[PDB]
RNA sequence: AGCCAGGAUGUUGGCUUAGAAGCAGCCAUCAUUUAAAGAAAGCGUAAUAGCUCACUGGUCGAGUCGGCCUGCGCGGAAGA
């Protein structure tokens, strides 16, 4: 029972990826392709999580969830890296319809009652790598 | 280290030290480390002390110190028999009797202060405690 | 077994115990603590 | 900690849904984990369901207050309560298969009409 | 509000004070006004946790000497050097 | 105080790094479901995982916490 958050049309390099999860007993290239198979539609640069699950059998199943809070907020403020200083110096910018898309992902990926919850959620992500919101 | 820029003669009569302290209270910080004991501070231990709690604050808030050390110490040195006038000026003192404030503090918080004069009063021949300011 | 005139408690598994006149600190976790009073 | 003030607004908070509040269903919330919790919290907001857990010589202080006195035995071992103040029922079918699909707690005693009911018998709701 | 309650000295002088500093009980002074002056001792403890008040000094207090009162502000207060102690009050007629 | 239970999502916050994922280091430290859950108080990893803590619900059943001021004692305390 495993996550990392892998990028998007890739797999199968040996530091991120096939010792992590390779300890485990998970059959390496299944997860490589069918994850690339899959996740051939997320854009190329963002990482996106993948949680693995794996039982008795070696036999795994993986829900591949949305991007990162992170990465959605690097995408849309149009930047790269975000801040090193948070708030204090500040990186990039969103207006509320790009917390609202980002939270729409993420009410697919949140725990929130509202997609005011998730966009507050999608709000403190934004808060913590020094995005402004505009 | 703390010393009489310039003074009017170059030693000075062991004198005494007795009765009580002026300045008992604490008239620039919020707080102070007063003396409860009856001792001579060197400028060497003043100065070991501020360092203590300068390292202490981090270099925040702002420390003022009272005491001054005007008063010059002699000693002949060994092998020496006695006469010959009176000896050679070796360093300088406070004169502290109790209830004198050494240093004040402030733009600190309360607990970190209390610490801070820990760490400084362990440099101090002299029994002292903490204080804060009143009103009035 | 440091033995000195002041003793302490060096983390908050660390307990100070008085025995046969001593006074000793006693930890579980770290032997280094492990202190009397001399 | 909490401040005899702080007890007492929040016997007002649980007495105030309580008046609300068409049924309530009392349960065991031990040996859950959070995520799972969440789970029936997003299944108790699509359900119209206020999901509380509150501490029991509270609950007997805000139960006072009519007509949920049937359910001041079921306070004893810890205390999970589904007031659904929308509609009543969708607690109760809820929370047997949430204790039959986790197989932990209970779901001991509901309560209706100003009637408890006894665990077996919760299949009325 | 603060209500202080004292005696009126049969004493006086260095001695006097000594003893009641001994007693734990304090001498204080009610002046101020038309009046003449009144010397009066009060419980060093009741006071001391009173004056760990910060409006004891800013208000207006009440005094409670044979039956009767008198309302009076914190004029000085002269304080042991090293000890949490209380030497002596000035109280002025308010 | 003990003992049962949970210590959650965004998320591996961004920076940086071959790696930093609460726990090298730099900066922010928000928001959600909350009974409660620090962008984490320590052990831990190549980095994770793994282990307690803060915090809260349960059981328990009446006093408990730590400063202040003093009285008398303990250690500090070895020589022909
Ligand atoms: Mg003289
Ligand atoms: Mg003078
Ligand atoms: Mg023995
Ligand atoms: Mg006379
Ligand atoms: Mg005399
Ligand atoms: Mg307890
Ligand atoms: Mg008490
Ligand atoms: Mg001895
Ligand atoms: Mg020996
Ligand atoms: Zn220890």
């Amino acid at each position: 029972y495993v996550k990392l958050q892998v990028a998007a049309g890739m797999a199968n390099p040996s530091p991120p990826v096939g010792p992590a999860l390779g300890q485990q007993g998970v059959n390496i290239m299944e997860f490589c392709k069918a994850f690339n198979a899959k996740t051939d539609s997320i854009e190329k640069g963002l990482p996106i999580p993948v949680v693995i699950t794996v039982y008795a059998d070696r036999s795994f199943t993986f829900v591949t969830k949305t991007p990162p809070a992170a990465v959605l907020l690097k995408k849309a403020a149009g930047i790269k890296s975000g801040s090193g200083k948070p708030n204090k110096d500040k990186v990039g910018k969103i207006s509320r319809a790009q917390l609202q898309e980002i939270a729409q992902t993420k009410a697919a990926d949140m725990t929130g009652a509202d997609i005011e919850a998730m966009t507050r959620s999608i709000e403190g992500t934004a808060r913590s790598m020094g995005l402004v919101v505009e | 280290m703390l010393q009489p820029k310039r003074t009017k003669f170059r030693k000075m009569h062991k004198g005494r030290n007795r009765g009580l302290a002026q300045g008992t209270d604490v008239s620039f910080g919020s707080f102070g480390l007063k003396a409860v004991g009856r001792g001579r501070l060197t400028a060497r231990q003043i100065e070991a002390a501020r360092r203590a709690m300068t390292r202490a604050v981090k270099r925040q808030g702002k420390i003022w110190i009272r005491v001054f050390p005007d008063k010059p110490i002699t000693e002949k040195p060994l092998a020496v028999r006695m006469g010959k006038g009176k000896g050679n000026v070796e360093y300088w003192v406070a004169l502290i009797q109790p209830g004198k404030v050494l240093y004040e503090m402030d733009g600190v918080p309360e607990e970190l202060a209390r610490e801070a004069f820990k760490l400084a009063a362990a440099k101090l021949p002299i029994k002292t405690t903490f204080v804060t300011k009143t009103v009035m | 077994m440091k033995v000195r005139a002041s003793v302490k408690k060096l983390c908050r598994n660390c307990k100070i115990v008085k025995r046969d006149g001593v006074i000793r600190v006693i930890c579980s976790a770290e032997p280094k603590h492990k202190q009397r009073q001399g | 900690a909490l401040n005899l003030q702080d007890k007492q607004a929040i016997v007002a908070e649980v007495s105030e849904v309580a008046k609300g509040a068409l049924s309530a269903v009392v349960a065991d919330s031990r040996g859950v984990t959070v995520d799972k919790m969440t789970e029936l919290r997003k299944a108790g907001r699509e359900a119209g369901v206020y999901m509380r857990v509150v501490r029991n010589t509270l609950l007997r202080r805000a139960v006072e207050g009519t007509p949920f006195e049937c359910l001041k035995d079921a306070f004893v071992g810890p205390t999970l309560i589904a007031y659904v103040t929308e509609h009543p029922g969708a607690a109760a079918r809820l929370f047997k298969e949430f204790a039959k699909a986790n197989a932990k707690f209970e779901v001991k005693a509901a309560a209706f009409e100003g009637e408890l009911i006894p665990a077996s018998q919760i299949d009325r709701l | 509000m603060f209500t202080i309650n004292a005696e009126v000295r049969k004493e006086q002088g260095k001695g006097a004070s000594r003893r009641l500093r001994a007693a734990n009980k304090f001498p204080a002074i009610i002046y101020g006004g038309k009046e003449a002056p009144l010397a009066i001792e009060l419980d060093h403890d009741k006071v001391m946790n009173m004056q760990a008040k910060a409006e004891f000094y800013s208000e207006v207090l009440t005094i409670v000497v044979d039956g009767k009162e008198i309302k009076v502000k914190a004029q000085d207060v002269q304080r042991h050097p090293y000890k949490p102690k209380l030497q002596h009050i000035d109280f002025v007629r308010a």
